[PDB]
């Protein structure tokens, strides 16, 4: 897996790859790392798959109920917070590495949090297997005061790092842009530059190639009236 | 303990159980009964851990007694194996679970039919025409799977099963002292005496 | 100290009626007038702002309340066991719900949560009725738009249009004459603003009128871009202005 | 020792042209010991289908869950659950036990009732959700599932096509998985009829 | 202190009668009536909803006849949020057994058991009963096609054809003049709605004030179909029986 | 009669427990005011000690929940310092769970969920007080947020509680007639704070020394009360014009 | 009257009826009187039988070798305050290796008592007692009642009649606490003392119960036989 | 890392480097490890990032509380909070605080809080991985009553050794001033220190 | 009307009546007094000697909390140690978790909330006594006086018990005649008299007077209690005014 985050002139971009593993085995040549914590609160997850996606939901969930409560649109140093509480109490047993960012009233903001509940600040991060690939892009092109369009370059030329040099990561780029005063824009698959080759040969079995034993119709109607 | 058979033929099931009891150096019985009645239809064997065992067997034993009290109704031999796959099922996620294997042999009185089925520790179901536990499989199955037939009278299962015990007596290293034979059928649980 | 209040404070009279259920209604009845119409594309929930101060800024006030993106509600009766009623809605959709299905629920089902909590209050221990009636307005994919009435008692039922509190009995009767299977959303909203003026005393205007729709998805009010399913929410207040727009047309 | 992979067995799914097929092997083993042919790993709650592989105990344990689970939903809902919403069901209850697991590897497939749109979705033992345009695998020849699924598989097939590619993806598969085999089922999911095949295959 | 306060709800009367069940039961007489008959090849369930509006969604709106499972299904009379309680409860017994035995519960162990809950609020807890009156109405293969009732003292009993809810007693007279044991379906469904006709408080018997359920083995062949009619349904059977 | 004992249903829907807690509310016989200006909030409260062994500088009816958070209390002491503790607790913990300040608006929800909760549980009672929250809320700006023993909340442009409320409140309500604005169009909170006790001084009828009176101000990032020292410089600047 | 129910309730004058009606029970009690000196402090105390062939009631209980106490009132509630005594007598000699001072004993005492008095639920103690002692301060006589108040005095009686052989221990007690060294004449002393509470009943060697402590004297129970010599 | 606290006539400075680190590999080369738990009073974190960052948080809720009903609590209070919760939880914690801040009364006070939970009171204090290697230097060039400007030669300079020799620590020194005056950020980069 | 049967039940003129019974019984105690010096405080109360039998010096009724805090009351003597009681478990978890001694006016809190929770409920009874404390901390001397409402302020004097009114008035003097304050071996001398001229609302029993003081100077912060020759002195002076 390869994340990264980076800010700009105003506002913030986030970009991951999209291929997730078990093992040395590919099993989602196309998956989706990008999860929504609210509309304009985004976050890309690496370690233990069922934990990031289940700690973005629960404190997603809790974050919706918080602005209803409150009557104000979340803020991302409360998802921070809240995140960074949960995993604490479970001492790294819940393997979530998060990179958080997000626009709210009080400006544009960007955070990483570790599974023991650690957190930090940055202008630019990066994690996951391939985050010392995608850092090394970051640090040689990173400046202060980017514009929308060179952060959006920046993030993706990161995650094309990770994608090429890390066996963790691959696949496609996905990016989300949050602007201040702007609906946040979610780009899946940003970048595709892994499209498979056409093979060599059709597959199609002729038709009676199996051999079958019984056949029956399957009742997935209910119990029928008359 | 140690082997536990079941073969379920045309019209009845029959549930083969050793004899010994082992503590560590010395067998202390050669006796022993390794089964409980259920309901007047069906019969329960049991091996595992010790103590555990008939913990577990009476446990099941008094639940089902219970239940036919209540409703002053015999449940299906199904409907019990399902009741002590849960338990089992249950047990392997507690504190100190439960070692212990069971077959359940019974006659559906409803379907008027036969019904065999096999429950490990872990509360691993499954139905079948003949089945075991243990190392018992492993030396016996070959001759059910080459021998038995689906229309079987109690008389050929019986032989059958005579063939597969002496297989065990001559390959296994462990003296288990003969088997206590029992058939349930439409008439109830009997024991056959001489074996 | 502990609550050593463990009985029910309602209980059966010999006559079979429980005494604080009914004097509950009753607090209703007093209630300033709501109102809910359902559309052939739509549903509208309104009642009155009836600012206790003129110092007081009424906007601050939310008598009608998003439940869900697709659910709305409003009520007649004792405002603060409304609110916290609200605050017990919207939780209970997500952890009864959403948190296991991944999607809000449907709107007779959200209903049904609310009408078991306003039950328990009239059987536990310690506890009084709430003195509240609900208007609960929603739509989802397989039921389409509906509107239901929840009551102190927990009783729930469903409603083409009707309207609780003040000027009830009323109101009712001036929507059977006017209510057809053949409304659009804005020919519902017209009867809406005429029904309530019938109940309003003094100031008729988008200042002094709460009122809120169930329609149309609004991709306008999502806040982000780039998932095709994801269209918005179907509950949308109505500005002041909007209200006003439509009292010239009245 | 390893839960996953005591009795063995495997599970594949496969979407087509408006259709979407589900397939399994037959078999439950104690480790070396072949104990049952007829253990089948696929389940179906309305037209929703759900394969689990993994720990038998805990396939049984989960069907009876989901029954449960999908029956009170139906009373209260008035309708059958669909396959996106099971998917969200089953990954809420899976991570519900994230510090004691169900050791399974679960697989829906079904087709949406209302839009038409063919599903598939798989899951790890702890409720990580994969949801592949293509295909799904589990079970302890999952690795040659996947090379069987890959190479065979193309977009669009129509259901008779499909049956065909489906078939000699899990038998070919299960052939080099010692602990896979005994027989195979495969389902042809279509909007309003579903069929069920037996495969013969080898028995060793 | 808080003793001052406490009304005291499960205790006897000097004549050993349960005030609070009593009351339940008065308040029940009140509610819509709701009839149960049994026949040979099925079972019948009529019930008239409360004085209603034009403008109530009819064909959404349950408030009598409910479904607890496939093979079992409810008649309501009383309180509606109380019953609805009860009801989530008996659903979920109903798989509790379905999950343990792999058997479809049998219809009174369900009873026995939503009459157990009842019973505890009358004799511990110092809460209100339950006002609500159930009539069962369910099949299983060891005693077939059977119709119970259960009241807030969580008493139970058997029926051929019950009713509960307001005027029973004129209800039950004119079922008992006319049910007969070799009766069917579909003259139950006649003798239901006639009944209901004749003790309803309100001018006439429409569809806008009825539901209506039957539970047959007219399913195709060895199994069991729960029908909960419409309103369009409802108002055929009624012109069907000559009502309107 | 026990319907007017605990916090159940009358048969005419009402709430006696409740309405007797108002009562409660005006037992010290003490008025307060609150008013809003561009950049601040200001609340004054009348201070009587009318026991000379007292220590003037401990008796008091406004508190600092948190840095921007005031609140002024309508009610007796016990019930409103009992308040005080359980809002300091509150803004404390919310900061600490969801990583910022409470908002004024917030905190007064919140209490006003609590009040509620009274209302309706049998074994808790209402506290006889009416709770004027005020700050500088960094979303909102000038905020005044009060909450009652019925659990009933709302902002306020301005504010009046006490026996004498209505002549306050009227003499607010004419001011903001005539300069149609939501606010006090000045700069400096001292001259805000100079028309909450010039306009206080009119619609009572009495004239105030430096003891007399109790101010509280609410500004970007702070609250604070004002010493007796400062009042007699507001005193001073209103009776040279 | 309306404010008598139960023991979390205030008179309109600010009084506790419950306590008042626990405190009655005491004085329908049978007299027992306490006293000391310098060196020693005395319980004597007139036990009460049912009838002619029944045993007389039991009224002085040891708390520890250097503490104890006599009882009137319900005799039940003096067993649970009495084993509390010896349960904190006892913390304090295994903790801290420490005879509990009879001062803060009756602090404990009181504490105990107190928390029966303002919540819902419970009842007052029915009982009054006399504790006497010797510590580091040296012998000591307290009287507790079960409103809570512990008072330490030089003599007292509670029980009926008590207030005879009190107005005695007021007139005496220039004499009494001046009997330092002599066991005898301290116990002759509140003999005496018990005397002046006794009406047509008089001191019979079943009928008498006398406790001593002192400087070189542990707790000790004279009863039967053993109280013949004081008769 | 490298953490430092010295009081000084005027007060106190904490001071402190920026690196955090996986291993080997720089997670953060610009942390900032100088944190708030009141208006002046603030601590240096050494330890685990979590634990540290999460005692920080609770002591800071602790102190705010603390504030609104007793007024501004006392730089020894602040240590005492500090102190409880790293000795009651000292199974589970990996923390090395130092506590640093101004009173008017007491003037410039530094507290060090070691792995076991106790705690001392000293002129100034050292911690981190890198102070080992400075323990020498900075208790000979260490005096009482220095200038604000002769303190934070002194940071600079211990600091600046503490980098050079130790791996885990680097980046940029940063520093906050406790006066009467207020509080003061400083910042310096490795081009000025390196070169001392 | 029944108002006035239960507790936290207000009547309809928005009163607690159980608690204003309660002040019955504080009226009915004995008087105790509290006077607030230049560096400090003093407190004395009046001690009825009921009979001879009573061992002089030895029914201790002022009590210490912590090291620095003096409390006295009037009424039910047991409600008031019940009181202290709570009072010295609130003081040693403050020590405990901030280090410092509980400050004064903090210490006045956590006895109000516990007071006031009192009037919340039913199933416990208002305190029957009014507390008169203080003591010495970082900003100087404080003195309190806490009702059975909970309710509670800062005072230069206070006076609670049977003979409040006689005591109050002599109190007002002192702060009259005062201005720049009184020292606290004035206080001692002070406290005595206004104890011995508010026993002519005792006047049928004889008493005992007890005292104790808090000071910067003369106690080095710390309670203490006025024994011997300085309280034989105050006796004199006391017993030489009422002459
Ligand atoms: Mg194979
Ligand atoms: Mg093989
Ligand atoms: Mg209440
Ligand atoms: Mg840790
Ligand atoms: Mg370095």
């Amino acid at each position: 897996t390869t994340i990264v985050g980076v800010k700009f002139n105003n506002g913030v971009v986030i970009a991951a790859d999209t291929r997730s593993t078990q093992g040395p085995i590919v099993a989602d040549k196309n998956c989706a790392k990008l999860h929504r914590i609210s509309p304009k609160i985004w976050c890309a997850g690496a370690g233990t798959a069922a934990d990031t996606e289940a700690v973005t939901q629960l404190i997603g969930s809790n974050i919706e109920l918080h602005s209803l409560y409150t009557s104000r649109e979340p803020r991302v140093v409360s998802a921070l917070q809240m995140l960074k509480q949960h995993l604490f109490k479970y001492q790294g047993h819940i393997g979530a590495y998060l990179i958080v960012a997000g626009v709210d009233p009080t400006g544009s903001h960007l955070f990483s949090i570790h599974a023991h509940g650690s957190t930090d600040v940055g202008y630019y991060l990066s994690l996951g297997s391939g985050s010392l690939a995608a850092m090394a892009v970051l640090e040689s092109h990173w400046k202060q005061d980017l514009t929308k369009e060179e952060a959006i370059k920046l993030a993706s030329d990161a995650i094309q790092a990770g994608i090429w040099n890390d066996l963790g990561s691959g696949s496609n780029v996905d990016v989300c842009v949050m602007e201040i005063g702007k609906d946040a824009e979610y780009l899946r698959n940003y970048l595709t530059p892994n499209v498979r080759e056409e093979k060599q040969k059709s597959y199609k079995f002729p038709r009676g190639t199996t051999a079958v034993l019984k056949e029956s119709i399957v009742n997935i109607c209910d119990i029928q009236e008359e | 303990m140690d082997i536990i058979l079941g073969i379920r033929v045309q019209d009845s099931v029959i549930l083969a159980s050793s004899k010994a009891v082992t503590r560590g150096i010395s067998v202390l019985k050669d006796s022993d009964d390794k089964t409980r009645q259920l309901s007047p239809h069906t019969l329960m064997s049991f091996a595992g851990e010790a103590g555990d065992t008939v913990q577990f067997a009476e446990y099941i034993q008094a639940n089902i007694q219970l239940y036919s009290i209540r409703e002053d109704y015999e449940l299906s031999p199904q409907a019990v194996s399902s009741f002590v796959r849960q338990e089992l099922a249950k047990s392997i996620r507690s504190r100190r679970p439960y070692q212990v294997n069971v077959l359940i042999g019974g006659y559906d009185k409803k379907k008027n039919k036969p019904e065999l089925y096999q429950i490990d520790y872990l509360g691993t179901k499954v139905e079948l025409p003949y089945g075991a536990h243990g190392y018992s499989g492993f030396y016996t199955f070959s001759l059910l799977d080459h021998h038995y037939r689906p229309d079987m009278t109690t008389e050929e299962g019986l032989d059958l099963l005579k063939l597969c015990v002496q297989e065990l007596e001559k390959r296994m290293p462990m003296d288990f002292k003969g088997v206590i034979v029992k058939i349930v059928d439409k008439d109830g649980i009997r024991q056959v005496d001489d074996f | 100290m502990t609550d050593r209040y463990s009985f029910s404070l309602t209980t059966f009279s010999p006559s079979g009626k429980l005494g604080q259920i009914d004097y509950a209604l009753t607090a209703v009845k007093q209630g300033v007038t709501s109102l809910g119409i359902k559309a052939t594309n739509g549903v509208v929930i309104a009642t009155e702002k009836k600012s206790s101060s003129p110092l007081a800024m009424s906007e601050t006030l939310s008598k009608v309340s998003l439940l869900t993106p697709d659910i709305g509600a409003v009520y007649s009766g004792m405002g603060p066991d409304y609110r916290v009623l609200v605050d017990k809605s919207r939780k209970v959709a997500h952890t009864s719900y959403k948190r296991i299905y991944g999607e809000y629920p449907p709107t007779k089902l959200l209903v049904s949560e609310v009408a078991k909590i306003m039950q328990e209050a009239t059987q536990s221990g310690g506890v009084r009725p709430f003195g509240v009636s609900l208007l609960i307005a929603g739509h989802d994919e397989f039921n389409g738009f509906s509107l239901y009435q929840v009551d102190p008692s927990g009783s729930y039922f469903p409603w083409k249009a009707t309207a609780i509190g003040k000027g009830s009995v009323a109101a009712k009767t001036f929507l059977e004459k006017r209510w057809n299977d053949e409304l659009e959303l804005e020919d519902a909203i017209h009867i809406a603003l005429l029904t309530l003026k019938e109940s309003v005393e003094g100031e008729f205007n988008g200042d002094t009128i709460e009122l809120a729709i169930i329609g149309d998805e609004n991709p306008d009010l999502l806040g982000y871009t780039g998932i095709p399913t994801d269209k918005g929410p179907r509950f949308r207040k109505l500005t002041s202005q909007e209200i006003n727009d439509r009292l010239e047309a009245l | 020792s390893d839960p996953s992979s005591i009795n063995g067995g495997i599970v594949v799914a496969m979407t087509g042209k408006d259709c979407v097929a589900i397939a399994c092997d037959l078999r439950l083993g104690s480790q070396s010991l072949g104990v049952s042919n007829k253990f089948e790993k696929i389940f179906h709650y309305g037209h929703v289908f759900l394969g689990i592989t993994g720990l038998a105990t805990d396939v049984t344990t989960l069907n009876e869950m989901f029954r449960y689970k999908t029956n009170l939903y139906k009373l209260k809902e008035e309708r059958a659950i669909e396959p996106e919403t099971f998917t969200q069901l089953v990954s809420s209850s899976l991570y519900e036990r994230r510090f004691g697991p169900y050791f399974v590897g679960p697989v829906v497939a079904g087709i949406n009732s209302k839009s038409g749109k063919p599903f598939i979705a798989g899951f790890d033992l702890i409720g990580c959700i994969d949801e592949a345009k293509d295909f799904i695998v589990s079970g302890t020849a999952s690795d040659q599932l996947f090379g069987m699924c890959e190479s065979l598989y193309e977009p669009n097939l129509e259901p008779e096509d499909l049956f065909e590619t489906i078939s000699q993806a899990l038998l070919n598969a299960a052939d080099r998985d010692a602990l896979s085999g005994w027989g195979a089922v495969v389902y042809i999911i279509k909007k309003d009829e579903v069929v069920k095949r037996y495969l013969k295959m080898r028995q060793d | 202190g808080s003793r001052r306060y406490d009304s005291r709800t499960t205790i006897f009367s000097p004549e050993g009668r349960l005030y609070q069940v009593e009351y339940a039961l008065e308040s029940i007489s009140h509610a819509g009536t709701a009839i149960g008959i049994m026949a040979s090849d099925g079972i019948v369930l009529a019930a008239e909803r409360k004085v209603t509006s034009t403008l109530l969604e009819q064909d959404t709106s349950t408030e009598k006849l409910y479904k607890l499972n496939d093979k079992i299904a409810v008649a309501v009379a009383g309180l509606t949020a109380d019953a609805e309680i009860l009801i989530n409860t008996a659903r979920i017994h109903a798989q509790n057994y379905l999950k343990t035995y792999n058997e479809d519960i049998p219809v009174e162990i369900l009873v026995r058991r939503l009459s157990d809950i009842k019973q505890g609020y009358t004799q511990h807890g110092g809460l209100r009963p339950f006002g609500v009156s159930f009539i069962y109405a369910g099949y299983d293969d060891r005693y077939g096609y059977q119709l119970y009732t259960s009241n807030p003292s969580g008493n139970y009993t058997g029926w051929k054809a019950i009713s509960v809810g307001a005027n029973t007693s004129a209800a039950q007279t004119l079922l008992q003049m006319d049910y007969k044991d070799d009766m069917k379906v579909d003259d139950a469904i006649e003798l239901a709605l006639k009944t209901l006709s004749k003790t309803t408080d309100s001018s006439a018997l429409t569809y806008d004030r009825l539901e209506f359920a039957t539970i047959r083995k007219g399913a195709n062949d060895g199994e069991v179909y729960q029908k909960i009619f419409k309103p369009q349904e409802i108002k055929d059977i009624l012109v069907k029986t000559g009502i309107t | 009669g026990y319907d007017r004992h605990i916090t159940i249903f009358s048969p005419e829907g009402r709430l006696y427990q409740v309405e007797y807690a108002f009562k409660a509310t005006n037992q010290t016989n003490i008025n307060s005011l609150a008013v809003r200006g561009k950049d601040c909030t200001v609340v004054i409260s009348q201070k009587k000690v009318p026991d000379k062994l007292l220590d003037p500088t401990t008796v008091s009816y406004i508190f600092c929940i948190s840095r921007t958070i005031g609140m002024v209390v309508n009610g007796p002491i016990p019930d409103a310092r009992n308040a005080a503790l359980r809002a300091k607790a509150e803004a404390a913990e919310f900061r600490y769970k969801y990583g910022y300040d409470m908002p004024c608006d917030v905190l007064a929800k919140r209490m006003a969920n609590l009040s509620q909760i009274y209302t309706q549980r049998a074994y808790m009672r209402p506290l006889g007080v009416i709770l004027t929250f005020v700050s500088v809320d960094e979303e909102l700006g000038p905020s005044i947020y009060k909450t009652d023993p019925a659990g009933y909340y709302v902002g306020y442009k301005a504010t009046a509680t006490g026996p004498k409320q209505q002549e306050i409140t009227t003499n607010l309500e004419n001011h903001f007639k005539k300069s149609k604005i939501d606010h006090i169009n000045e700069e400096s909170w001292e001259k805000v704070v100079e028309f909450a006790i010039t306009h206080m001084i009119d619609a009572l009828g009495t004239e105030f020394s430096k003891n007399d009176l109790e101010v509280g101000v609410a500004t970007k990032d702070k609250f604070f009360t004002l010493s007796a020292e400062n009042i007699e410089e507001r005193l001073v600047a209103i009776a040279e014009q | 009257n309306n404010y008598d129910g139960d023991t979390v309730t205030f008179s309109p004058t600010g009084r506790l009826f419950q306590v008042e009606y626990a405190l009655e029970a005491i004085k329908q009690g049978s007299v027992t009187v306490g006293l000391r000196s310098n060196t020693h402090a005395v319980l004597v105390a007139l036990k009460r039988n049912a009838d002619e062939l029944s045993s007389y009631q039991k009224k002085i209980i040891k708390c520890d070798e250097h503490m104890g106490l006599s009882l009137a009132g319900l005799a039940p509630d003096a067993r649970v305050l009495s084993n509390y005594l010896r349960q904190q007598c006892n913390y304090s000699s295994l903790v801290f290796n420490r005879k509990l001072a009879v001062e803060r004993a009756g602090h404990l005492l009181c504490d105990k008592a107190q928390k029966n008095t303002q919540s819902y639920g419970g009842r007052p103690y029915g009982v009054g007692l006399l504790i006497i002692g010797y510590d580091k301060s040296g012998a000591h006589l307290l009287e507790f009642q079960p409103s809570g108040n512990v008072t330490e005095l030089y003599g007292t009686a509670i029980g009926a009649r008590s207030q005879g052989a009190k107005t005695y221990l007021e007139r005496t007690l220039d004499t009494f606490i001046k009997i330092d060294g002599n066991p005898d004449e301290l116990i002759k002393a509140g003999v005496e003392a018990i005397s002046q509470s006794l009406r047509d009943e008089s001191l019979t060697v079943d009928n008498l119960s006398i406790a001593i402590v002192g400087k070189d004297t542990p707790f000790t129970i004279y009863d039967g036989e053993a109280v013949a010599k004081y008769i | 890392t490298s953490i430092m606290a010295v009081t000084f006539k005027d007060g106190v400075i904490l001071g402190a480097d920026s690196r955090t680190t996986t291993g080997a590999y720089i997670a953060n080369r610009v942390t900032d490890k100088l944190t708030r738990v009141h208006d002046k009073i603030w601590c240096c974190r050494s330890g685990s990032a979590a634990d540290t960052q999460a005692i920080a948080d609770i002591v800071q809720y602790h102190l705010e509380l603390y504030t609104s009903q007793y007024g501004t609590p006392s730089t020894e209070t602040a240590a005492s909070v500090f102190k409880e919760l790293c000795y009651e939880n000292k199974d589970n914690l990996t923390a090395g605080i130092i506590v640093a801040g101004y009173d008017d009364k007491n003037k410039g006070e530094v507290y060090t809080i070691p792995l076991g939970g106790s705690v001392h009171k000293l002129p100034y204090a050292i911690a981190g991985s890198g102070s080992t290697f400075i323990y020498g230097y900075c208790d000979k060039n260490f005096r009482e009553n220095m200038s604000k400007e002769e303190t934070v030669d002194f940071i600079k300079h211990s600091l600046s050794q503490a980098i050079k020799w130790d791996g885990s620590s680097g980046g940029v020194i940063r520093m906050v001033v406790l006066t009467a005056a207020g509080v003061e950020r400083l910042i310096f980069y490795p081009d000025e220190y390196e070169q001392l | 009307t029944g108002y006035d049967l239960s507790n936290s039940v207000f009547s309809p003129d928005g009163r607690n009546f159980q608690v204003e019974y309660a002040v019955k019984a504080v009226e009915n105690g004995t008087t105790s007094i509290g006077i607030k010096c230049n560096d400090g405080v003093v407190f004395a109360v009046e001690k009825l000697i009921t009979s001879k039998l009573l061992v002089p010096q030895k029914n201790v009724k002022i009590q210490v909390v912590d090291r620095h805090i003096g409390c006295v009351y009037s009424g039910l003597i047991p409600d008031g140690r019940h009181l202290v009681n709570r009072g010295r478990e609130e003081a040693a978890s403050f020590k405990k978790l901030y280090k410092t001694p509980i400050p004064i006016p903090a210490f006045a809190d956590r006895l109000g909330q516990y007071v006031q929770a009192h009037t919340l409920y039913n199933s416990v009874r208002p305190f029957g006594v009014s507390t008169i404390f203080g003591g010495v901390d970082k900003n100087g001397a404080h003195l309190y006086m806490l009702e059975p409402s909970g309710s509670y302020w800062g005072y230069k004097g206070a006076a609670t018990g049977k003979g409040r009114q006689s005591a109050k008035a002599e109190l007002e003097k002192l702060v009259d005649h005062h201005p720049e304050g009184l020292s606290a071996r004035e206080a001692v001398k002070q406290a005595a008299k206004i104890i011995y001229l508010a026993h002519e609302d005792n006047k049928e029993k004889d008493f005992e007077l007890e005292i104790s003081w808090c000071s910067l100077s003369e106690t080095n912060g710390l309670h203490k209690f006025v024994k011997g020759d300085l309280l034989q002195e105050a006796i004199d002076f006391a017993q030489k005014e009422i002459n």
